[PDB]
């Protein structure tokens, strides 16, 4: 599963295509690197249940993250940008609904949304 | 150059008679000949292909002995007709497909490496700060730079705390080099196993002094594996020179402030400093707290194994012969050449604690142009 | 290894065939999983080496296990169902009459054996 | 990697050709030996780094020796006839430069030169 | 130099001949391996030159050695066979007059000797 490598398209549908590659694996976690020379692409999976408690729910949380990182020029030092996403669900939920909450979440994301939100338009 | 060579051994011999009229008219001998034969390559440093082909025999002699009418015919210790074939094959097994560049993908030690702090920049200028303040004060006392709670002991310190980071870096370059030698980095993965095994029935074991026939069993085994050797790249290394010089700075530093009040402090060796700590800047800010690398040829390595097992059928062989059990081995091994597209690796060279050393060397608070 | 992929076929060779995916694997142990709408199926193999002892003779360990969760409804709680084989014999005997025992066994039981076992019988 | 034999003529272009063999080969080092009737040949090649003076660039020094044994013959007792040169540079510096000097060197000596040499002139 | 490959023919002319090579050198010494299944071969050669002392003649001694060695087997204990000659003479005397000492030894000594010396009579 998860393959030998990990594609990303930067800027969306249709934009510049990479080629991450399978590097580290432990414990239900992944992760997938790429140098480059100006830059650095970084993507890792995990994923973690919660001990069990007497009377609670036991819930389930996975996390997939992206971080990018250029090196430093000049007297400006460097900086990294990222943004990973989790869902959380019991362990015996239904997958499919859990599935199109994801969907939801996923297409209400868009560029414009996003130009809005780092705007600080709360 | 290319050889071949072969090579063999005898794995047993008996004897069989037929007597009639009292008489021997035929003794025929028998043989097992283990055999092998290799190829191997001579007098180039280079790694070479190699294959190897081998096979041995286990018998266990048969017995007994059938009489007649003035003649007789007997088998004791006498191994069976049927090695003297002894044509064996492995089993089919499945086709790998692309071993050597999945191989150069997984090995690839590429990997990101600790941040460079802002101060590498100035890394080239520390020596002049340190004459300059050091003769500024002599000059007019120590009552200088009092304003920014400064004086001799932060000094030493800092001049301390520099020739700390120079060893280490120093060391670091010490290990680099010499990991250039001997091959550069190894790796190694493996590409699974393969196991398969099947049933013969009704081999004949004999064909005379009687029949026999016996049973077959086959078992195959193979495994597969690669490795490379990831070299640094001829030129990107970083600067290698020797350091006896800090040994006397040290020295010259246990004597003190007092000390360094009186000649001692016109005994500093500037100059080296200076030279080797701007060709460290320069050479750090060239790269990226990485050394380049690219890798060697491609090989892949593949045993493969099988047993030849029998047991003999009593069912169709004559009373008076007894036993017959024998088995067989076959091994075969490889070794063959494989390259790829042309890849840059990137290694880090320092990390944490290397770089933090003088991220916080005190004499940072005192305005450049007093100094400059 | 054997793969990443491990087929249970419910109710013998009758059918129902159930097909786990890698999840792990951590130094010669390997786990599978698969969830369902009402239950979830995990499988582990384990091999392992007792503690070295002065006069001896060492052991081969061979663990297989198969359990199964069932999600708790109405007011029934939580419970598993779970069956697992272990296999002992000695480092560097002869591998085949160590396969024939156990697969002897393997063949001795079947759905006949199960009806009469469950019952306390012995 | 000079050769198993070495020629020395003697009186320069003119005539009276040695070869001289091989003999021992360890650390960046190597002598070769001839003997003859009344005298015995013998060269040397040496290389080496300088005790680093904890303000001083790392050198390297090349030499190369000549030498000439004569056996004791009546009353006089035994003696020897050497010469040698050596070279010094930088780790590191251009070779094109170094190796200019030193051709000079070769140049400026000759019968006239040696004539002078050998009369204590300066 | 002796060339790469040094012969030896166990028997004397007409006999069994083995074949040796270079292995490492040093000193003014080298010597030769030889791997079998029952034994190994060992060949040795070395050159010396006597220290200086104020008043009496130097000398200088060339060493040769041959030896095998028979692996043990059973009861049998490991045990070697050897035989060497040197030569000791002067520095500058003539080689002419020290080799024709040597062709007499070599002349001189025969296996019917050989095979008399072994009867330990004097
Ligand atoms: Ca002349
Ligand atoms: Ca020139």
């Amino acid at each position: 599963a998860l393959g030998d490598t990990l594609t990303i398209t930067l800027g969306g549908s249709g934009g510049t295509a990479k080629v991450l590659r399978k590097i580290n694996q432990d414990g239900y976690t992944s992760e997938y690197y790429l140098p480059e020379t100006s830059s650095s692409f970084r993507a890792k999976v995990r994923h973690t249940k919660e001990s069990v408690k007497p009377n609670q729910v036991q819930y389930e949380r996975h996390n997939v993250e992206f971080t990018e990182t250029v090196y430093a020029s000049g007297s400006t030092p460097e900086f990294v940008r990222q943004a990973y996403v989790v869902i959380r669900h019991k362990v015996g939920d239904v997958s499919a609904t859990v599935s199109d909450l994801g969907e939801a979440l996923s297409f209400y994301l868009n560029e414009a949304l996003y130009g809005k939100l780092i705007g600080w338009e709360s | 150059m290319a050889r071949i060579r072969n090579r063999s051994s005898i794995a047993s011999s008996g004897m069989s008679t037929f007597y009639l009229f009292g008489t021997p008219i035929v003794n025929e001998e028998i043989i097992v000949r283990n055999t092998e034969w290799c190829s191997d390559v001579i007098g180039n440093p280079g790694d070479n292909p190699l294959d190897i082909h081998k096979q041995e025999w286990t018998i266990k002699p048969l017995s007994g002995q059938i009489i007649f009418g003035s003649g007789t015919y007997r088998s004791l210790q006498c191994p069976p007709e049927y090695c003297r074939g002894a044509s064996l094959s492995h089993l089919s097994l499945p086709s790998q497909s692309g071993l050597g560049t999945t191989a150069l993908a997984r090995t690839n030690p590429s990997r990101p490496a600790f941040n460079l702090p802002a101060f590498i920049g100035e890394l080239r200028d520390l020596p002049r700060m340190f004459k300059i303040a050091g003769d500024t004060m002599l000059r007019k006392g120590a009552n200088a730079f009092l304003s920014y709670q400064f004086g001799w002991k932060p000094l030493i310190s800092d001049i301390s705390k520099a020739l700390d980071f120079s060893a280490t870096v120093r060391t670091r370059s010490d290990e680099w080099h010499r990991l250039y030698s001997n091959g550069g980095l190894k790796r190694r993965i493996n590409l699974g196993v393969d196991i398969e095994q099947k049933k013969e029935n009704d081999v004949v074991l004999h064909s005379s002094n009687g029949f026999v026939v016996a049973s077959h069993t086959v078992i195959t085994v193979r495994k597969t594996w690669a490795t490379v050797r990831w070299r640094p790249d001829a030129g990107s290394l970083p600067p290698i020179t020797k350091s006896s010089s800090e040994k006397h700075a040290r020295a010259l530093l246990g004597l003190g402030v007092g000390g360094l009040i009186e000649g001692a402090w016109q005994l500093m060796p500037w100059s080296w400093m200076v030279d080797w700590f701007g060709n460290v800047g320069t050479f750090l800010q060239a790269s990226n707290n990485t050394i380049g690398a690219s890798p060697g040829l491609v090989n892949i390595m593949t045993t493969t194994t099988t047993n030849h097992q029998f047991s003999v059928k009593r069912d169709l062989s004559d009373g008076w012969i007894k036993g017959g059990d024998c088995s067989a081995t076959v091994t075969s091994k490889a070794r063959s050449q494989s390259s790829g597209p042309t890849i840059t690796a990137s290694i880090p060279n320092l990390s944490g604690r290397q770089l933090s050393i003088l991220g916080a060397l005190g004499i940072q608070r005192v305005p450049r142009h007093l100094l400059r």
